[PDB]
């Protein structure tokens, strides 16, 4: 039930690596369900290379195209962070997006080890944010 | 030296051994395929209410007083991204012997009371699905002093020989109802021992008691 | 009881782990997924020569002079449903250190002289990818005496000292330079040693050696 996007990037004076997670999704409920996978491949066996911190970005793709109530919108939306602040016990995760479709109505909720959401960056992606 | 994590599962299908695997691989916990005196827990596949399969590792595990838990804590403390607590998850019993015996419960808290503490115990093969020696283990980790054969049982009145058989794995034969002419001990089926393991609680032989020929 | 088979892995991706657990099963054959002193059988990932990659337990493996195979053993048993000789699989070198260089075939037939017997090393903490305690196995089983601290180092003119880092490991810090003010022993990395444990030979210092300040 879960599709994986990887992501792989690094900082260009942003603010070194770092990998992500986007999977889409048709409520936010499956989601929670369908928990288990995303956190399945934060794999293998440790390397010893030649002789001689969260790293986890997670966008998540919704559906059910609800409408203006933004309070009971992002609080139940939110209170899937704050009873699972256990992603920061995962090793720690950078950000929580979530994106409800119908553009695309963002939900987001950054904690990289902070406070669950970010209000300045709701309604959009802090990548494409910087422009 | 000090012991270290050992985890046993049981009951699984492939895709959900490497889980407690992977559950072993992000803190290096031993998980082996055979259950020994070394293994520490046993993890057993159950349903939303704990109860268990009757396994081979789940009738050792409980001989042996070790951490018997159900394979719902593994899926869990990976499920909700914490290192969550055995204990809440340990399994209760069976779907054949009691829908609440605590069998496993009791054996860990109870290894200074072995259920087959001075008894005498032959394992009289052949036997399916269970190797001979270990449902050997199984009786040496319950006190009971394990004969290899029939002419080595004690004769005594203060002894208490038993024989077991498991009428099910002989097919050609009916010899296991004469051993009561060949000594003096009584004739039980394997599923006694077992059920008596599974439920770590001596059981009375009157209902499991083979009949022999006067 | 004599000792039995028992199998580790090193090398592969879980999907590859799940079929030697099915393996391992039907054959009673003990498999775990750390490897100890009573493991007796290491299984490496290899290509077709027999040539494979750098894991820990691979020189682990070597280190306890264990019966280190590949695991194209499992993948060819199912295409001829047969147990093949493991010895045909015995793997013959790795990917770094040599193609053919029978580390792993050497310490089995040299356990009466462990190439580090009788010499002091001290594993110098913090180490990724590898346990510290592990690798101070590791040397344990060659044969090593480990020292845990600079001040214990035993003082003689029989005695060769070496303090081993892994100058990969540091970050913020460039501690591996001081070594030579805190001891007087030569300091090389922990390279030296995995070099040294994967080939079962111990390597010259010289391309090892760490620059240290006067």
């Amino acid at each position: 039930n879960t599709c994986v996007v990887e992501f792989q990037f690094m900082l260009p004076t942003s603010h070194c690596q770092r990998m992500g997670g986007m999977v889409s999704f048709r409520t936010f409920e499956d989601f929670v369900r369908i928990f288990d996978e995303v956190m399945g491949c934060f794999p293998q066996s440790p390397t010893f290379p030649e002789a001689g911190e969260p790293i986890h970005i997670l966008n998540v793709a919704i559906k059910t195209d609800c409408d203006i109530e933004d309070d009971r919108l992002a609080a139940m939306f939110r209170e899937f962070t704050q009873q699972n602040k256990a992603t920061l016990v995962d090793h720690g995760i950078r950000r929580l997006t979530f994106l409800v479709a119908q553009f695309p109505k963002f939900f987001t909720f950054r904690a990289r080890d902070k406070f669950e959401e970010d209000r300045i960056y709701r309604h959009l992606e802090p990548a494409l944010a910087f422009q | 030296v000090n012991k270290r994590m050992s985890m046993v599962v049981s009951g699984l299908t492939p895709e959900e051994f490497m889980l407690v695997y992977k559950f072993a691989r992000k803190h290096h916990i031993t998980l082996t395929n055979l259950i020994t005196e070394e293994t520490t827990h046993v993890v057993m596949k159950t349903d939303a209410e704990f109860v268990c399969e009757r396994t081979l590792k789940y009738f050792l595990g409980i001989a042996g007083g070790k951490w018997v838990v159900s394979y719902f804590w593994v899926t869990q403390s990976i499920k909700e991204r914490k290192m969550l607590n055995e204990h809440d998850f340990e399994v209760r019993g069976d779907v054949v012997n009691g829908r609440n015996h605590q069998g496993p419960k009791r054996a860990r808290e109870s290894q200074d009371r072995k259920i087959f503490r001075g008894l005498e115990i032959c394992c009289y093969g052949p036997f399916t699905n269970m190797p001979t020696d270990q449902l050997e283990w199984m009786v040496q980790l319950c006190g009971a002093s394990v004969v290899k054969e029939l002419s080595s049982f004690t004769l005594g009145t203060g002894v208490h020989p038993i024989v077991v058989v498991q009428p099910d794995a002989w097919t050609e034969d009916n010899g296991f109802h004469a051993i009561g002419q060949m000594c003096e001990a009584p004739v039980v089926t394997r599923e006694w021992v077992l059920d008596s393991v599974a439920l770590y609680q001596c059981q009375e032989l009157d209902t499991y008691l083979i009949p022999q020929i006067p």
